[PDB]
């Protein structure tokens, strides 16, 4: 559910995988780097969704007022 | 804090001149310019005015404020320029956005 | 909803006045033999403008029949020192002399630093900024500051992104 | 009345029979040629059929895109 | 020559009769030779408006609609 | 946006996390998560590309009444 | 597209045939006085209603003047067998063969196996469903088969979802 | 493979019949015969006018069973419920289809 993806953007089980890892001395930044960018872009893409949705619901109030 | 955590959300005049030209990126002196940037001195307004113009910009832009109230936060030298029929998409837009809480 | 016909003839007097009868409601008023105040209250918004009083102000404004009721929107699509003192001099209007805290107050001539200036106008509740707006106010957007500032900082990223969008799109 | 007319439900009163509509009728056969005025009514009409069609097919395809956004979000 | 009726077809031929119509010209001057044509009137100033109205909010809905894909390029281009 | 959606298919991570599993090591909730966020990709940018669809149609209709 | 004139005017000129003259383009050809070949012409779209005759069909069609021109949309609202001959009948008329199988002639007033109807069908190279169904209401074959195919299967599912979702707002 | 994803980078009439009435359960069928209730091996070819009453009990009609749905350019959508529409929503269903085909060349 988007709920469960939404909280995978703070401290998942795979964020608390991949740093233990790190401290042990093999470099994870490459890892580290591509869960930033998916995590990050949940965090977009449910931003941009919920702007379109405000935008959308405001171009059917227009349109309810001109039809009813 | 590497990713956004955009979800989970969370002064004097002076100051602000300080900012909004330092935002702003004859010109009349340039030590009396090169003061004004880290605050140090308060401005007259004539001084302020013709200071403006330099970027296209007015006088209260340089010294308005933004607290919770007055930081609907946009250049107001574009906003001017806007035809009226497209001012009033955004006024429409903003009341929108009010009605949509209570 | 949007645009009803008092709000359209309200629009069409205020641009008669604006166009024609410049400044003063006074003068329609003279024209249209009708009191100032009931002139006034038609132009703010205070009383509606009904049928009989609509041809009456077309009548007395040479335009044609209706003319009034028809929104002709399609074809619609100065010193800071003495800025600062009219300013003030329209506060004074609505604490009253003295104020307090500051002395050497001139009006007319001088270009006061924006600190007193601050000082002045943050003693009557108000900022600085609002003393020195230009003539006409074409970069303000007119709005209620309580509910902008209640709501959710959410909601204030998709007022502002809009806008900004709305900029680039006509530059 | 007039504020009828202004409703939504006032304009799509006037496309099938309006008092111009009568009145323009009764003009043409006393033999006054209103071909510039009736073709300007019948065309007003027309546009208000189109665009409350238009509109209402807006409709249709804004809530299924609110529908979709739904899901991703709820 | 060319027609009458093949520009008012065009969006540009209806908002074009937004203010003065052969129309509006037809009833003002029947209001002055004594019948009351204020109904026939106020029906035009109804569609006119309309006119006007529909044609401004579906400009604000291209914008909106402009903004809302601009939004949507980012996010997959 | 394309380095995202590369990461659907074949990703470092994805490697990474098949290694893990043959140890013995127990990654079901590292692995359960990985495929979400992913699948979110291709859900999300599928409604996106949906979306682009019906807003063009609508700008295709307003065009016609306004041109 | 957005509908020109002759767009109405013929879905008029439709209308009136089937509501006044039982949808038989000869009864309104005999009102008319005119060659029922220029009213077909006119009703399957091969030529352009003029404005003359858009005024002479008014007439002969007693309606109002113009009402031709005015969009009126907003106005409020067998066997399979003998069909399944009366299909392969009106396809023979392009002998009793039958070139693959068959040789039953047919009388189609009894019933016949699907097989045999999929035999006779793709002798003319149409499929067996056609023509079913007189009304023709329950389908949308007014696409082009071969746009549909070639559209990528990504498209397809746009088509078919938005198609689903009409459904579900509906009933 | 748990993972959805739709990328990588960037047959006869009694097969049809029995594919489709096996679709139109989840959603016995004798009530009529219950002879052809074993159609769904495909091993009969039923008539025409059973067939219609193998449609017309469901309220649907004959030659929705027997469409081949699984071709490329047959459309896959319940020809009954488009039946019932109002001209307006059948028009709005015709005017996406030929918008999406003027897309894409």
């Amino acid at each position: 559910t988007p709920v469960g993806v939404r909280s995978l953007v703070e401290d998942s089980h795979l964020m608390k995988l991949l740093r233990e890892l790190d401290k042990d001395g093999f470099n994870v930044d490459g890892p580290l780097a591509e869960l930033v960018a998916l995590v990050n872009y949940v965090t977009s893409s449910q931003m941009t969704m919920q702007d379109l949705q405000t935008h959308l619901d405001y171009c059917a109030e227009q349109l309810r007022k001109q039809t009813t | 804090l590497d990713v956004d955590h955009e979800l989970d959300a969370v002064w004097t005049v002076e100051k602000q001149a300080a900012a909004t030209l330092n935002a702003w990126m004859a010109g009349i002196g340039p030590a009396t310019v090169n003061r004004i940037m880290k605050a140090e001195v308060s401005t007259t307004i004539g001084v302020l005015s013709s200071l403006a113009r330099a970027f296209g910009h007015e006088a209260y832009e340089m010294i308005i404020p933004v607290g919770a109230p007055g930081i609907i936060d946009y250049d107001h030298r574009m906003y001017a320029a806007l035809p009226q029929e497209e001012k009033n998409k955004i006024t429409s837009f903003i009341n929108f956005v009010f009605e949509q809480n209570k």
